[PDB]
């Protein structure tokens, strides 16, 4: 499962918002 | 050549109700004269356990000015609590404020909301189900993820 919550958000920031 | 730079961020929704609003005093310079509208946007992460949910408090419009630096404080109602999943949200959760010129965003503070109950006896073992209504939002301004980009707020 999504255990790795700071790299989901990571994801977001990083250029996945937009 | 971007028209906005925004520098601070005075966060005052710091560790408080989960219900309380997102409350952002950023302090931004406008570079340059402004054409359109600038649009702050705070978006919390629906689900850090799926990133799709990312949700929208609210947005805000700064019209064109002829540049200027200074503070505007930003603040938004709660998400969706339903939108939360259990890890999420007695969990790390980022809310990111990506201001978005012409469709184009330019800045991202992805400030890590972290959810964690309000109650002592709740923090000191949070209960299986997340309660949002119990929870406290601790927007870690230890840990700013400031993603910044250069956009065309011309038409070139």
């Amino acid at each position: 499962g999504a255990m790795g919550k700071d790299i989901q958000l990571a994801r977001r920031i990083r250029g996945e918002r937009a | 050549m971007a028209k906005v730079q925004v520098n601070n961020v005075v966060v005052l929704d710091n560790p408080s109700p989960f219900y309380n609003p997102f409350q952002f005093e950023i302090t931004f310079e406008c570079i340059e004269d402004l054409s359109e509208d600038l649009e702050w946007k705070i978006i919390y992460v629906g689900s850090a356990e799926s990133e799709e949910y990312d949700q929208v408090l609210d947005s805000v419009l700064v019209g064109p000015v002829p540049a200027g630096r200074h503070m505007f404080v930003f603040q938004a109602d709660a998400p969706n609590p339903g939108l939360i999943p259990d890890a999420d949200a007695v969990g790390v959760t980022v809310v990111l404020i990506t201001c978005t010129y012409r469709g184009q965003e330019f800045i991202r503070v992805g400030y890590y909301v972290n959810n964690e109950y309000t109650e002592t006896e709740l923090r000191e073992n949070p209960p299986v189900k997340p309660d949002f209504s119990k929870l406290q939002r601790n927007i870690l301004a230890s840990n700013p993820r400031v993603t910044r980009f250069h956009i065309n707020w011309e038409d070139n």
